[PDB]
RNA sequence: UGGUUUCUCUUCAGAUCGCAUAAAUCUUUCGCCUUUUACUAAAGAUUUCCGUGGAGAGGAACAACUCUGAGUCUUAACCCAAUUUUUUGAGGCCUUGC
């Protein structure tokens, strides 16, 4: 217990993030914590007009992720 | 139930039927006789029960009919199975250190009692006399503590709950100081042999198979025959000259027609124990018997050292499990020595056997024997392994009857009662009701 | 730790479906499952609230955001409990 | 009655499975084929013994005895040999629960009986090599760890009979990890002698080398030990545990971590303290302490042992310490799932030796799919025998596709080639069987990379043949024939007593090459029949 | 006390209430510490739960099969039917 | 050419010599006479011929009351030491022949076994 | 939740026991051999005896209990409130369906 989100293999790839308000973002997995906080690097907002924008280096607190998906093999 | 009665009852009745010559007797003439057909039976159970030479007085429980024409000794003898081998093997060492010892051993003289001699009145002559001290060997106060007490006693522990039950007399429970010490006092009985691989061609099975061929074994036994253009003596290298004890160890690829033949038991893993000396050296040490690892290797292959910064340290309430406990006690080392000793002495606990089950003397003819010794002892040892496998040839099993109780069946009637004598006391009564 | 985790880390290897919080349907192969069910799945069919379907090659969802998940029947012969 | 084969008597009391069996044989990932060898009897036989008796509950309890579900012959069972590479099939569960499908060809160990073990090893992925702590490298161990780098498997060493250490040879802990140590070490050198391949050094903190001592029922991995330990203790990452254990390691005290040299003040590795220091604790209070200070040491491990149990002798006392100690054999779970290649892995380098043709564009990919489906193929290779009929079932496993019962058969044989068909011949199912080792289960069908025992496919199977289905378009070569670690040197001449029963002779004579995979029957031109064995 | 209150209804077939107002009916087999809970040959309903509606009783059923609900999204529980015997 | 098998022996320190023995009685060269680490017992591994392995075991734990214990294995082919073609050596009816004709008694007792 | 010593009876148990080991009958062979017992040494088929286990019933009794170890209304202080759960990002509105 206190344990870690088995994300390793996730580690330094593009991911698809689905966050809760029917939010979308993409980015690289920098890192994370036991709360499934992570930080992604080089992110993009993918805006529901279609349009993305680029917001870099970033912390997304594990509360709110709905679901992630690889744009990479793992 | 019926009861006790008191000792003396028994003893005027046969004292009163004196050699059956007063008319006032005549009646019970004719049951004396009758009471004939059950002597060989009262003659078993009066040499089953005899007094095992570190007793002085043994009191038997005795069954006898109201005439006086009989006395049975009603009792089996269950004798602890340690107890007893450590009892005989402290006579062995006694009896070997009184020979040593005594300038003249005077034999006795066989026929001990004159022809013409009547047989003594037990009453007077031997209830007056005291009892002329047994063998008994000095036990040492501090080194045999936990036998000390109770070694030398007629059945040991038997109203101690904790160590039998009750006064049946059928099982047993020890402590481990307690095997350790009856196993040491039993070592001159025994013998030093840790596993059986010594009974390779040795064993059972191959002298099964021995009998059903006509082959014997250089030390084991000799029998009786059971059975009573392609091996041409030109196109047969031989090599080497067939030794016969491959005929045991691999029966169908040397032998035409092998019919009855048994199968052997060929290897158990040789059982390597470290016998320690003293107990100053500790409980598992690396002995000096033992070759050294010395380790070496070509190159160092790339085990896996998880390095520094792997930041992975212990919380506060871990420890190795039992390093409260201590490595070892004192008495590590005697159990382990308890766990390769022969069946008796490798169990906490048991069941008891009667005297009569336990041969002193049977693991001394069924090893083979060392050359030096004469023609005579090496015949004797042939010929007691003869015995032994003619015993476990011919074992059927026991054959589940119904069970009969003689001695329970004259109990109920009411021609017998029950008392509780000095066996001495009973076998002059056994030998003046037979004569 | 609780007997149903005990029977949802059984059905790792299997296919199994997985409704989020947000109705989105995920079905496909479960690689890992975590003791706060956490899920990893491969080869992923979702069907979204309005009925229409996609395909995903790997996917994690976190426990906390999934309403529930169906397993194969493979499972139903944890008796004792 | 011409049964001496042991009371087969089917009643399993296995735990509530009987269709969870069938139905991890439909998982196709989630089966393991192991295969169990050693040098001669290292506690092989014993250890499935254990495996069964952790399974099967309410009987299957032996007070020395049993050590007899690979043991079924009469003749097996009083020699002290296993003649016979009696398989056995069981679901047990690994250290987190995600109960396993676990196919154990349980082997010889004598030199004289390669045959079997290579069988086995040939219908099998991964090989699991038992050697005794008190013994080492020896001869059969050094020519089976030939004969598991020849046929393109997996490697993994089990450390048998750990207890000799303790109880015989009684060495201090250090020196017995040293001697653990280097038996790890000669099995590594005696691996990359022969391996061209690297990827398969074996060593304790990877996880495949595993320690069992199986008289008393004890089995950890360092994942195992690190999971009992941190089960009892609080929330420690026993794998990450697990990793920090083995091999010039040091526990500082202080600041509470693993280091490689820093304590120097005459310390123990992490390995020593931590293992063994509490197994010798256990071992010994058990073997000499049991009426002074046993309920202590057990009040301090959470072993509760009632009144009855108490008053064992030290043996049994000593087994039902460490089964409620160690419990559940899942460190060989771990070991096996973490390096067995459970058969869609196993398909492409068995293929690849096996199969004649290779990897080519209609068989090696269908092979290599290994779904329950398509070009059904099979491999039998060993002839069990029933108790009184001549009738004598085949064994092997389903490559591709499944089999059913009723389902036709073509027995393609090993004298066959592709433009001779004459050799290869008709048959029909009669009867499938699985076995749990003297148990024999009907089943209805069997998929993909499964065992199965093959009733009335056994007049053309002579040793080696592959199974495929009747008159179809599926054209297929045959696998190879069986390489032999040992070649058939001794020959004897043998002739009858009676010559009035050649024929019943001749028959018995090929039934006997038939069952045994090295057995040479043949006859020379002065007309005598000779045997070729080992 | 007791512990039984959800043992007891073990093995019985159980209407089970979600938080967005679904109706899972399934055999109730296991529960645990969050009410996460195991439901055999369960099915869904939107609709209605039918006290014999003369017009039907079924509207909008899935069949789901095995299924494992999370506790977070139970609202509660009532008895069925019986257990089925199998 | 003879094969030759390769045979491990596990003994104690006096049987080794019992073993040197037996195994010099029938043409050996004992290869290896190495101690066994962390164990009193030694291995032996050498070679013997395999016309001389018929009941090498069963004589060894014979000759060690049981503590010396063989297994052979089969790995090996060298030439029989005798001139397997000649007519001036007259061999014996029973009598083993010595290692000069070796060859020539083992092509004789094969030659009239089916050959002739 | 009722002790366990001990005695007797009944019934069932011997394919790895009783970790021990006697004797008898019958039928085939022998072997010595005045003939019969008494025998030798095997084989097979049977019994007796010396002991044993499980279960049930009953007695003997100088010899042992009911807020007790926890229970179906009373004893394990600890499954009792910073993102992974038993303390709400809620709040608001509107359209569709008999
Ligand atoms: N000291 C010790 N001996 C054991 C242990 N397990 C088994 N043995 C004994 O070692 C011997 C070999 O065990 P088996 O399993 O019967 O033989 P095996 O290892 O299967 O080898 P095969 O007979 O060739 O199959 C047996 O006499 C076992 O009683 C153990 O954990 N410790
Ligand atoms: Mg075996
Ligand atoms: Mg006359």
């Amino acid at each position: 217990k206190a344990h870690p989100p088995e994300l390793k293999k996730f580690m330094d790839k593009k991911l698809s993030l689905k966050l809760n308000g029917g939010r979308h973002v993409q980015g690289i997995l920098r890192g994370f914590d036991p709360f499934m906080n992570l930080v992604i690097d080089e992110c993009v907002e993918m805006a529901t007009s279609g349009q993305q924008n680029n917001i870099g280096m970033v912390v997304i607190r594990g509360n709110s992720i709905i679901m992630l998906e690889a744009l990479e093999r793992v | 139930q019926k009861e006790d009665m008191p000792p003396e009852h028994v003893r005027k009745i046969i004292r009163d039927h004196g050699d059956m010559t007063n008319r006032k007797f005549r009646h019970d003439k004719r049951v004396y006789l009758g009471a004939l057909k059950y002597m060989p039976h009262a003659v078993l159970k009066l040499l089953e029960n005899m007094p095992m030479p570190w007793e002085q007085i043994r009191d038997v429980p005795v069954l006898y009919h109201i005439t006086g024409a009989i006395s049975f000794v009603n009792e089996i003898p269950w004798v602890i199975e340690p107890v007893y081998i450590s009892q005989w093997g402290s006579m062995w060492i006694m009896m070997r250190r009184e020979k040593r010892d005594r300038r003249h051993f005077k034999r006795m003289r066989f026929p001990p009692f004159d022809d013409e001699e009547p047989p003594l009145d037990y009453a007077d002559n031997i209830l007056d006399v005291e009892p002329l001290e047994a063998i008994q060997l000095e036990l040492d106060p501090e080194e045999d503590a936990p036998v000390l007490d109770w070694f030398y006693d007629h059945q040991p522990l038997r109203d101690s709950r904790k160590y039998v039950n009750g006064s049946t007399y059928q099982r047993w429970q020890f402590t481990l100081p307690m095997m350790s010490t009856l196993y040491r006092l039993a070592n001159q009985l025994l013998t030093d042999l840790v596993d059986d691989n010594y009974f390779y061609l040795f064993d059972l099975k191959a002298f099964f198979t021995s009998k059903a061929l006509n082959m014997a074994i250089p030390g084991g036994p000799k029998f009786e025959p059971l059975v009573r253009e392609f091996n041409d003596i030109n196109k047969i290298i031989i090599r080497q000259p067939i030794r016969t004890e491959y005929k045991i160890a691999f029966p169908y690829l040397y032998n035409n027609l092998p019919h009855h033949v048994h199968l052997t038991w060929y290897h158990t893993p040789n059982v390597v124990f470290i016998k320690t000396e003293d107990p100053d050296l500790p409980a598992f040490y690396f002995d000096p018997l033992i070759n050294p690892i010395s380790h070496r290797h070509s190159v160092k292959s790339q085990e896996p050292l998880p390095d520094d910064d792997e930041e992975f340290e212990l919380p506060e309430f871990v420890e190795p499990f039992l390093k409260d406990t201590p490595l070892y006690t004192d008495n590590t080392a005697n159990g382990i020595a308890l766990l390769w000793a022969p069946r008796p002495f490798n169990l906490r606990s048991g069941r008891t056997r009667r005297a009569l089950d336990i041969p002193l003397v049977k693991n001394w003819y069924r090893e083979h024997c060392p050359a030096g010794q004469p023609v005579k002892v090496r015949v004797s040892y042939q010929k007691l392994l003869k015995y032994y496998v003619l015993n476990a040839l011919k074992h059927r099993p026991p054959k589940a009857q119904k069970k009969r109780y003689l001695f329970r069946s004259f109990k109920a009637t009411k021609f017998f009662q029950s008392t509780k004598l000095d066996w001495v006391e009973v076998g002059l009564q056994v030998c003046r009701q037979g004569y | 730790i609780g007997v149903p985790i005990k029977v949802l880390h059984e059905a790792e290897g299997h296919i199994v479906t997985c409704e989020t919080n947000t109705g989105e349907v995920y079905r496909g192969k479960l690689i890992e499952a975590e003791d706060n069910m956490n899920c990893q799945m491969s080869n992923i069919t979702v069907t979204y609230r309005d009925g229409r379907v996609a395909q995903l090659e790997q996917v994690y969802i976190r426990g906390s955001k999934i309403r529930f998940l169906i397993l194969p029947d493979m499972l139903k012969n944890m008796l004792k409990s | 009655t011409k049964k001496f084969t042991l009371m087969e008597q089917t009643l399993p009391v296995t735990v509530y499975e009987m269709d969870f069996l069938a139905d991890l044989m439909d998982n196709s990932e989630l089966i393991r084929n192991v295969t169990l060898c050693g040098h001669l009897h290292h506690g092989k036989t014993c250890f499935v013994d254990c495996l069964i008796e952790q399974t099967h509950p309410e009987i299957r309890k032996r007070y020395d005895q049993d050590l007899c579900y690979t043991d079924i012959l009469f003749t097996e069972q009083e020699r002290g040999v296993g003649i016979k590479s009696t398989p056995v099939t069981v679901v047990l569960p690994d250290t987190k629960g995600k109960s396993y499908l676990f196919n154990i060809m349980d082997t010889p160990g004598h030199v004289n009986f390669s045959d079997e073990v290579t069988a086995g090893l040939r219908i099998s992925d991964g090989v699991v090599l038992f050697i005794d702590a008190a013994e080492g490298v020896m001869l059969n161990t050094e020519r089976l760890i030939k004969h598991a780098v020849q046929e393109r498997l997996a490697v993994t060493v089990c450390i048998n009979k750990i207890d000799r250490l303790i109880l015989e040879l009684k060495l201090p802990p250090t020196d017995a990890y040293y001697k653990l140590r280097h038996i790890v070490d000669e099995v590594n050198g005696l691996i990359s002698m022969y391996s061209t391949d690297e990827n398969l050094i074996l060593s304790p903190l990877l996880g495949n080398v595993c320690f069992s001592s199986s008289q008393y029922s004890i089995c950890f991995t360092l994942g195992s030990f690190a999971k009992i330990y941190a089960d009892t203790f609080g929330d420690i990452n026993y794998q990450e545990f697990a990793k920090r254990l083995w091999g010039d390691i040091y526990f500082n005290p202080k600041t509470r971590k693993f280091t490689k040299k820093a304590p120097t003040s005459s310390s123990q590795r992490s390995f020593v303290e931590f293992i063994l220091e509490p197994l010798y604790k256990i071992l010994a209070q058990v073997v000499g302490d049991v009426d002074t200070s046993l309920p202590r040491t057990l009040d301090e491990l959470g072993i509760h042992l009632t009144k009855e149990e108490l008053k064992l002798n030290i043996r049994p006392l000593l087994r039902l310490v460490c089964k409620k100690f160690f419990g559940e054999f899942t460190g060989f779970v771990d070991m096996c799932v973490q390096h067995i290649p459970s058969p869609k892995v196993g398909a492409k380098p068995k293929i690849e030796h096996t199969y004649t043709g290779g990897v080519d564009s209609d068989l090696g990919e269908a092979m290599s799919d290994c779904d329950p489906d398509g070009p059904l193929m099979c491999h039998t290779t060993k002839m069990y025998s029933t108790d009184d009929g001549v009738q004598f079932h085949a064994f092997g496993r389903v490559l591709s596709g499944t089999i059913h019962a009723g389902q036709p058969v073509k027995v393609l044989g090993e004298n066959y080639t592709l433009e001779d068909e004459e050799d290869s011949q008709i048959c029909t199912v009669g009867r499938l069987w699985i076995s749990v080792a003297r148990y024999h289960i009907e089943v209805n069908r069997v998929p993909a990379g499964n065992w199965v025992l093959i009733e009335g496919v056994d007049q053309p199977i002579v040793k080696t043949a592959t199974i495929t289905e009747p008159r179809g378009n599926e054209e297929a070569q045959i696998f190879r024939p069986l390489k032999f670690n040992t070649t058939s040197v001794i020959k004897i001449a043998v002739e009858p007593v009676n010559p009035s029963e050649l024929p019943k002779m001749l028959d018995g004579l090929r039934k006997v090459n038939k069952s045994y995979p090295s057995l040479t029957t043949k006859v020379e031109e002065s007309g005598e029949h000779v045997i070729l064995g080992t | 006390g007791k512990s039984s209150k959800m043992l007891q209804h073990i093995d019985y077939r159980m209407r089970c209430i979600l938080q967005d107002g679904r109706i899972f009916i399934g055999t109730f087999k296991a529960f645990d510490k969050h009410m996460n809970l195991i439901l055999c040959d369960c099915d869904e309903f939107r609709k209605i739960k039918p006290k014999n509606s003369k017009q039907a009783e079924r509207e909008e059923k899935r069949v789901l099969g095995l299924v494992l609900l999370r506790g977070e999204n139970l609202v509660s529980m009532t008895v069925e039917g019986p257990p089925p015997k199998d | 050419m003879e094969p030759y098998y390769f045979v491990e022996v596990q003994a104690p320190a006096d049987c080794v010599s019992a073993v040197y023995t037996v195994l010099a009685r029938r043409r050996g060269h004992v290869t290896q006479d190495a101690p066994i680490p962390g164990s009193p017992l030694y291995t032996i591994k050498a070679f013997i011929p395999a016309i001389d392995s018929f009941g090498f075991e069963t004589d060894l734990r014979t000759h060690t009351q049981g503590q010396a214990f063989s297994l052979s294995v089969f790995h090996h082919w060298q030439i029989v030491p005798g001139d397997p073609l000649d007519k001036s050596i007259v061999i014996r009816p029973l009598e083993p022949q010595p290692a000069p004709h070796l060859a020539r008694e083992f092509m004789i007792k094969t030659r009239r076994r089916k050959g002739l």
